[PDB]
RNA sequence: UAGGAUAGGGGCCUACCAUGGUGGUGACGGGUGACGGAGAAUUAGGGUUCGAUUCCGGAGAGGGAGCCUGAGAAACGGCUACCACAUCCAAGGAAGGCAGCAGGCGCGCAAAUUACCCAAUCCUGACACGGGGAGGUAGUGACAAUAAAUAACAAUACCGGGCGCAUUAGUGUCUGGUAAUUGGAAUGAGUACAAUCUAAAUCCCUUAACGAGGAUCCAUUGGAGGGCAAGUCUGGUGCCAGCAGCCGCGGUAAUUCCAGCUCCAAUAGCGUAUAUUUAAGUUGUUGCAGUUAAAAAGCUCGUAGUUGGACCUUGGGCCGGCCGGCAUCGCGCUCCUAGCCCGGCAUCGUUACUUUGAAGAAAUUAGAGUGCUCAAAGCAAGCCAUCGCUCUGGAUACAUUAGCAUGGGAUAACAUCAUAGGAUUCCGGUCCUAUUGUGUUGGCCUUCGGGAUCGGAGUAAUGAUUAAUAGGGACAGUCGGGGGCAUUCGUAUUUCAUAGUCAGAGGUGAAAUUCUUGGAUUUAUGAAAGACGAACAACUGCGAAAGCAUUUGCCAAGGAUGUUUUCAUUAAUCAAGAACGAAAGUUGGGGGCUCGAAGACGAUCAGAUACCGUCCUAGUCUCAACCAUAAACGAUGCCGACCAGGGAUCGGCGGAUGUUGCUUAUAGGACUCCGCCGGCACCUUAUGAGAAAUCAAAGUCUUUGGGUUCCGGGGGGAGUAUGGUCGCAAGGCUGAAACUUAAAGGAAUUGA
RNA sequence: AGAAGUCCAUUGAACCUUAUCAUUUAGAGGAAGCAGAAGUCGUAACAAGGUUUCCGUAGGUGAACCUGCGGAAGGAUCAUUG
């Protein structure tokens, strides 16, 4: 179930049985290497970037068509961000949840909620200095997190 | 649910050891407050009869059970003593040594004795069995 | 929250309990197919199938209606030549039938081949 | 670091310098009625408890301390000093050390002779010879242990049953027997010549002669209601005396006391107290429990700890009779082993696990052999012609953990190919060592060898598993009485105002206190105040729980659904630690309608410090700070899998023609039908479980093992005392013992 | 060669002063718990126990107990479309 609620929802993508690309699928990998870099330097990060192939281009899945996941064609072309997307996303939610709290002094449910997402980023960040995504003197200040992202 | 992990040993035995002391027999006998009861950990001891009492029988029962209430030679307790057979009382006397053994249920009082848990079973060196069956008399 | 190995075993003994001839394990692992051959081998289930749609895996199984109980030793003990004697007799319904599957680094096999091969392991189940 | 000291390493000690070292994997401290081990008791297995004591190791010689001699001592049957104690004295002085053997006192529940000897085993000295309270011998010795008497046989008999006639008897079978019936045979308990034993004796084994009629050569300890084997027999006593582990017995007809008889069990032994094991699956790893019997923390987060999804050939064959030896598309060898160009080579990831081996004291345990007469034992003995000696034995095994080595490489750990700093048949370069060409010694160096640096051509299939009905993150349309701030509204209640009316109004089972012609209650319009948010409103929603119900706006958050988006194991549960936590309560401001602890009255009553009625204080509301508890309940922790049928319902999605008082047409909104996820629940049913009540999870349990946290061990004493800690306080958390008691308790049944 | 004596060191028993720990022992006075027994006052609970019972908290009273606030059913309601 959910890490920090008792949700049990199964709601998720399921790719097909079909690694290759599709039949009517006919554009070349250098093509949609040129989209993603194109995206990205745009500020797209590999989610919202596989949303727009998927959505425009007619591009199911980057890994079928071009052998590559996303993420590694953005770090072989130098243009991954420095902290990791979905911690990046979970900074700015705890950052936007913190400046509401100033605030809302006496908004107990948004001091709960506080702590499970900062729970969430140490865990995450555990996970990313064990793995040599972060450098392992990267630590996570309710101060000075503003000036990292947005 | 049990522990069940291959690494949990510490678990488990720490577990039983914290858990030992909730059963009476162990706390007992670990404990260490049976060297501070009137035997202080033997099975008999030698006294002086200070006086002899006689004490009723609980509810169900009526009667009046002779005991002798003795002082301990080794630590000078006091303590009372039945003295178990018909007329036994009449062979003690005041200030004879007396051996002293326990009631049964060891410290636990007794049938219908109220808070009596010694028996006298030997007088000025001579069995109460002996000078109850005429075998050898004081 | 998962080992597997379990399940597919209390699936087994469920679905022939309730008399079922076909059962369905979803995730599958080279040790369960090779406990289920020692299985097939000993006589006490039918011929099973491994549908991969790609993933972990998938598999079906063709109950005989022989089987009375297969179950895991999970804390899978370590468990020498020696006292693979005490372990059957704790586990097993007698001397004459019924068997212990071990995980010894010569492959996956019963205590009897076990036995006469001489070599020891981690005990993973069994079944009678 | 350098010394000094020691036989020697070393903070062992000195000088100087650095700031370390151990610790929730439990340091440091405390208890031990604690010398450690070999081992002991009980043991289905797993375990529990014990180990002062004869073997090994350590330590001490009244308590400490210091020493000499010596190879060896911090020696005590050596010395010196002190402390404790104590002895002889001619009063100046002298001598002390039994936790050696025997013995004494004391302590006690608790333990032997002030004996003989070196004869055995061994040690010791100058030593074949001396010595040995080591050690042996005897004595005391129901500590434990072994064997084994107290009678056997005959016919008689009042008889007593089957089997011969079984009819109708009568006796006769194996003798079953009250039979102090009759009869001899047998024998060692005892006594003792003798021999033997022994160092001398003694005991045993042999043995002359004595030694058995059943009153004696005389068997006891406990019992006879149940558990539990064996009297509804006879006297006594009368809830007394007494018994009774427990249940119980005894109050004038005692199966239970006191006795007799009789019977029962074990038997040279049996009872009792205490400790301990078993029973005890009532400590549970194997293997117990936690809805209601004792027991899920109020709730969530979270570190250590424990636990952790799938994935990378030994798969397809030959080969000889369970395995070797090969071959497929087996990263190499100079050097060790090296077949007649040939298997089977060593370092360029570690462990757990398993296999085999070595090395492991004896005694004990298990166990092979062996007729101490058997046995407990012991390590002997057995044959010879039981004749100048033959054959001998004195095995073997177990030994957890740790350490050493050997094969295996499934299972599981820990380390880790995306910066190619990769490997690579080869080419020389920065530079040194130097061998057989130095028969001598070496000594810088030409082709040459080696590090190792090192610019490039080389080759290659040149190098990153998948995307979990695990998890996180993004995106889409939603949904909710989830939270916070501001804002909107409603009638009601109380008070006042204005107007009208006149006797009652209120409250109750009935009354009274209360208000009232300064007009109560009622009516009508309006204003102020504070609280509350009816109806809708539900076997419905949202939230971690506590909890959340007027509108609208803003702020952040959230579950589920959808998805051919993304990351790739990031996860589950959690000591420490942390957020939230109804009501009441505390401190201070604000407020102060209603209701209302306390209080004051009215009733009721035997009383009524209550229920009922009236007036009311704190409080109830709000802000700032505390508090941390509830039947905080689903009396049911969380994550995962499987397991039965059905209809409803909330959210989302997909698919259906067929209708709307909808909609420029459609799509959509409302309704109908079907399906899939996810919730709150409900109904019927065992093939299940349970002590049942009951439960589709409280199922998948003696056929017992998915992971993890908390927590129980008869009832009380008692959530008490004490110590710690938090709090302003009230109190919260943590949390005993003495003592006491045979039931307390759960579910269901029949009655009342 | 060398005794008595002596000087400085060193090991250091033993004694003294304070502190501190740890263990046993006295106490005016207070306040508990238990057991027992024919005492006293009431009626708290078990039936709707005669005011349903109980849990947390707070106050009050000869005693059991009563009351306010919030909660539970272990309730005396599994039930309103009637
Ligand atoms: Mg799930
Ligand atoms: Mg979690
Ligand atoms: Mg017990
Ligand atoms: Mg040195
Ligand atoms: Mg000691
Ligand atoms: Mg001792
Ligand atoms: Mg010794
Ligand atoms: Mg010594
Ligand atoms: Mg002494
Ligand atoms: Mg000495
Ligand atoms: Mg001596
Ligand atoms: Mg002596
Ligand atoms: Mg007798
Ligand atoms: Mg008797
Ligand atoms: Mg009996
Ligand atoms: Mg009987
Ligand atoms: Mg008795
Ligand atoms: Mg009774
Ligand atoms: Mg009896
Ligand atoms: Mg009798
Ligand atoms: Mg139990
Ligand atoms: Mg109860
Ligand atoms: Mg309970
Ligand atoms: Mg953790
Ligand atoms: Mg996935
Ligand atoms: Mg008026
Ligand atoms: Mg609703
Ligand atoms: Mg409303
Ligand atoms: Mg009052
Ligand atoms: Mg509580
Ligand atoms: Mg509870
Ligand atoms: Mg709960
Ligand atoms: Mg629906
Ligand atoms: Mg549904
Ligand atoms: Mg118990
Ligand atoms: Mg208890
Ligand atoms: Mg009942
Ligand atoms: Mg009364
Ligand atoms: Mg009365
Ligand atoms: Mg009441
Ligand atoms: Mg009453
Ligand atoms: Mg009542
Ligand atoms: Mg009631
Ligand atoms: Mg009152």
């Amino acid at each position: 179930g959910r890490m920090h609620s008792r949700g049990k929802g199964i709601s998720s993508s399921a790719l097909p049985y079909k690694r290759t690309p599709p039949s009517w699928v006919k554009t070349a990998v250098a093509d949609v290497d040129e989209l993603i870099t194109k995206a990205a330097k745009k500020g797209q990060m590999p989610s919202q970037i596989g949303v727009l192939l998927r959505d425009q281009h007619g591009i199911p899945l980057v890994k079928s068509v071009t052998g590559s996941k996303i993420l590694r064609i953005l770090k072989a072309h130098g243009l991954a961000p420095e902290i990791p997307e979905d911690l990046y996303f979970l900074i700015k939610k705890a950052v936007a949840i913190r400046k509401h709290l100033e605030r809302n002094r006496k908004d107990k449910d948004s001091k709960f909620r506080l702590i499970l997402v900062e729970s969430r980023i140490h865990r995450l960040a555990r996970y990313y200095k064990r793995t040599k995504k972060l450098p392992p003197t990267w630590k996570y200040e309710s101060a000075t997190a503003s000036t990292l992202v947005a | 649910g049990k522990t069940r992990g291959m690494g949990a040993g510490r678990k488990l035995k720490t577990h039983r050891r914290n858990q030992r002391w909730a059963d009476k027999a162990y706390k007992k006998s670990h404990l260490g407050n049976e060297w501070k009861k009137p035997f202080a950990g033997s099975s008999h001891a030698k006294g002086i009869v200070l006086e002899k009492i006689g004490i009723e029988a609980k509810q169900p029962n009526s009667a009046i059970r002779k005991c002798a209430r003795v002082q301990l030679v080794k630590n000078g307790k006091k303590i009372a003593a039945f003295v178990p057979n018909d007329g036994c009382l009449n062979f003690i006397e005041e200030n004879d040594e007396v051996l002293i053994a326990g009631f049964g249920r060891k410290g636990h009082a007794v049938g219908d004795i109220p808070g009596v848990r010694f028996k006298v079973v030997k007088v000025s060196g001579v069995s109460l069995l002996a000078l109850f069956k005429e075998k050898k008399e004081k | 929250g998962r080992r597997i190995l379990n399940d597919a075993l209390r699936t087994m003994v469920n679905a022939e309990r309730r008399g079922k001839a076909t059962a369905q394990l979803q995730p599958i692992s080279g040790v369960m197919i090779s406990f289920l051959n020692i299985m097939k081998h000993r006589g006490y289930i039918k011929n099973f199938e491994v549908f991969d749609p790609h993933r972990v895996g998938k598999i079906t199984v063709e109950l005989q209606g022989r089987i009375k109980d297969c179950k895991a030793l999970t804390y899978r003990q370590d468990l020498r030549a020696t006292e693979i004697e005490k372990y059957r007799t704790r586990m097993l319904p007698t001397r004459q039938w019924g068997y212990v599957v071990v995980t010894t680094p010569n492959g996956v096999l019963d205590h009897e081949e076990a036995i006469r091969q001489n070599v020891g392991g981690q005990v993973l189940g069994y079944f009678h």
